[PDB]
This record gives structure tokens, C-alpha cells and sequence, in this order.
């Protein structure tokens, strides 16, 4: 296909390194919620990249909502330089990319109730509940979420590899139900 | 509809606390003397 | 002149994307310089 | 809720105390007694009272959540209400639930 699978969606985490004070960061960060009585990490936003965090008092964070990879690196480093400007000493270990999401469309509307009646052992579909079919390809480890309009979702990736690898060995499953 | 309501809420204030000031020992005067400062400050 | 402010209680404070609402009550406030009050008061603004 | 203590009302009457604390005319206790009549009073007055609708939009600067308080700071905002229009660069808003 001429069609390539858009990342949308990359979660990411690091280690600071050093225990953190959260009431500290609430207080004197700015863009920041904290509510220990219902999640026990500080939840910050920063614009560029648009990107949302996880502050543990562990030190470790976790980034999301950025769409290549080398942006969530940098909305990493910059949750940590706000941190380390706040006054801790934080550091910047093991920082890695937990998961990825893609999105593409296929042009065509897709016999979803054919799907999952012939790959019984990687899909389940339930339209009333959800009107997406989920499949769970083992190679690579992806779940992708089809939809009869054609749109399709790819998550569960460690890498950028395996959301078209997996795009790859899902189109021509379903060109084999498309709707005339 | 506004200066009304700081009318009340110092009224209100006002007549809530002589009793407090009495308690206290505190002349009559300077609870009118609060009343004037407070009044005359929000102009 | 005016530091503006506002100082209130919220009913509820909703997010979607940068798209921020907010539903206050009891509130007064100082704008320019005035005074204001309102018993309820409903915004919108993009992060 | 000590929450209506830094508004113009609330402000004017700390000054005022102060004042009479410095000259010694009242004591720092009996100015906390009428601070604490204030509160009630504030409060009673806003939910009884005042019964107005506002509407506003702006662009959000930033935000802040810590304690159950919410603290924004809005800017180029529009306050609406029924008779039209009031604009500030700048607005901070402080809420509690």
C-alpha cells in the first residue's frame, strides 16, 4: 500500500534518578495537578511537544501523548529540567519507549462479522459493545482495532518496526473482506 | 445590586461583633471607628 | 492599577484535549479596578 | 471558607484591623473574631443573595490543582454578563470545591 501507517500516540519512561518531594512540584510548577487521595503521581503538561506526565516520588515518570519517538525523548527532558529546577538533583536513566500507536485507513468498508468468524483465534468482535474488531496478531505483538468504515488502529508497539510490519501483514486480510 | 450587599455584609458584621468588642472591654467608639476605616476604604 | 481576581468555589472544572471549561459559583471579582459578584459563572479557554 | 478574605471587602476590613491592632486599640484575637464573622457572613450573603449569571473565555496560561484548590491565570479574557462586555489582559482565579 501506498498507505502508511501515522504514529499518534508514544509512551515513554524514565528514571530521574533521585526520590522526589510532589507536594514541592505542585506547588511551584506551573501546569500541574495533584491529588494523592485519588493518583498518587503529579500529572504535568508542557506545550512543546505537547505532551503530558507521570511524576513519581520514585523519581520515575512516564511521558505520553508525543508523536515520534525523538519527541518524546525531549518532552522527557524537559519534565526533568523543570524538576531539576525546582531544585532536585535529577538525572536522566534508562529513558524508553513502552508503546506506540499508529492509525491508517484502508479506503474501503470491511465484512467485520467474515473476519472474526474466519480468524477465531485472533480476533473477537462484539459490535453492541464495541464497534471496533479487535485482532491479535502474534507477529509482530500488535493489537490493531478495525473498523467497517476502514480505519484502522495499531498499538502495543516497542518500536516504530512493528506498527508497519504489522499494517503489512494486515492488509491483504482485509482486501480479502472488502465490501461490494 | 453590589453596594448593597457590602451594606449588608457590613452591617451585619458590624452588629455581630458588638457584643464581642463589650465582651472585651473595648469602647463602642472603636468598633464605629472600624465600621468608618472599613466603609471608607472600599471607596 | 488592578490585580484581577477571582476568588469562588467550583461545581465542576472539565478537560478535553487543550479545551478547558469551567463551572463557578459564588464568586466575587475584582476587574480593572471594579468590583463584581455572581452566583454562578461558566468559561471556556484553550491551553 | 476563608476563601473571600483577599477581595476588595475582605482586604479593606484586614487594613482596617491592622490598623486598630497597631494603635493598639483592639487585640490580634478580637480581629480574628471579626474576621471569622466575616466568613459567615461572606458566605451567607453569596449563596442567599446574589443570584447572577457570567460567562467568560480566554486563553488558558496556566493551571494548578494541589489541596482540592484550583488556581488558574487566564489571559486576553472576556467576562459576559447579560449587559455586555468586560476585558482583561490578566485574570487568576482561585477556587475551592
Amino acid at each position: 500500500s501506498g498507505i502508511v501507517p501515522q504514529l499518534q500516540n508514544i509512551v515513554s519512561t524514565v528514571n530521574l534518578g533521585c526520590k522526589l518531594d510532589l507536594k514541592t512540584i505542585a506547588l511551584r510548577a506551573r501546569n500541574a495537578e495533584y491529588n494523592p487521595k485519588r493518583f498518587a503521581a503529579v500529572i504535568m503538561r508542557i506545550r512543546e511537544p505537547r505532551t503530558t506526565a507521570l511524576i513519581f516520588s520514585s523519581g520515575k515518570m512516564v511521558c505520553t501523548g508525543a508523536k515520534s519517538e525523538e519527541q518524546s525523548r525531549l518532552a522527557a527532558r524537559k519534565y526533568a529540567r523543570v524538576v531539576q529546577k525546582l531544585g532536585f538533583p535529577a538525572k536522566f536513566l534508562d529513558f524508553k519507549i513502552q508503546n506506540m500507536v499508529g492509525s491508517c485507513d484502508v479506503k474501503f468498508p470491511i465484512r467485520l462479522e467474515g473476519l472474526v468468524l474466519t480468524h477465531q483465534q485472533f480476533s473477537s468482535y462484539e459490535p453492541e459493545l464495541f464497534p471496533g474488531l479487535i485482532y491479535r496478531m502474534i507477529k509482530p505483538r500488535i493489537v490493531l482495532l478495525i473498523f467497517v468504515s476502514g480505519k484502522v488502529v495499531l498499538t502495543g508497539a516497542k518500536v516504530r518496526a512493528e506498527i508497519y510490519e504489522a499494517f503489512e501483514n494486515i492488509y491483504p486480510i482485509l482486501k480479502g473482506f472488502r465490501k461490494t | 445590586t453590589v453596594p448593597k450587599l457590602y451594606r449588608s455584609v457590613i452591617e451585619d458584621v458590624i452588629n455581630d461583633v458588638r457584643d464581642i468588642f463589650l465582651d472585651d472591654g473595648v469602647d463602642e467608639q472603636v468598633l464605629m471607628e472600624l465600621k468608618t476605616l472599613w466603609e471608607n476604604k472600599l471607596m | 492599577d488592578t490585580e484581577n481576581v477571582v476568588v469562588c468555589q467550583y461545581d465542576k472544572i472539565h478537560r478535553s484535549k487543550n479545551k478547558w471549561k469551567f463551572h463557578l459559583k459564588d464568586g466575587i471579582m475584582n476587574l480593572n479596578g471594579r468590583d463584581y459578584i455572581f452566583s454562578k459563572a461558566i468559561g471556556d479557554a484553550e491551553w | 471558607y476563608q476563601l473571600y478574605r483577599n477581595t476588595t471587602l475582605g482586604n479593606s476590613l484586614q487594613e482596617s484591623l491592622d490598623e486598630l491592632i497597631q494603635s493598639q486599640q483592639i487585640t490580634p484575637q478580637l480581629a480574628l473574631q471579626v474576621l471569622l464573622q466575616f466568613d459567615k457572613a461572606i458566605n451567607a450573603a453569596l449563596a442567599q443573595r446574589v443570584r447572577n449569571r457570567v460567562n467568560f473565555r480566554g486563553s488558558l496560561n496556566t493551571y494548578r490543582f494541589c489541596d482540592n484548590v484550583w488556581t488558574f491565570v487566564l489571559n486576553d479574557v472576556e467576562f459576559r454578563e447579560v449587559t455586555e462586555l468586560i476585558k482583561v489582559d490578566k485574570v487568576k482565579i482561585v477556587a475551592c470545591d
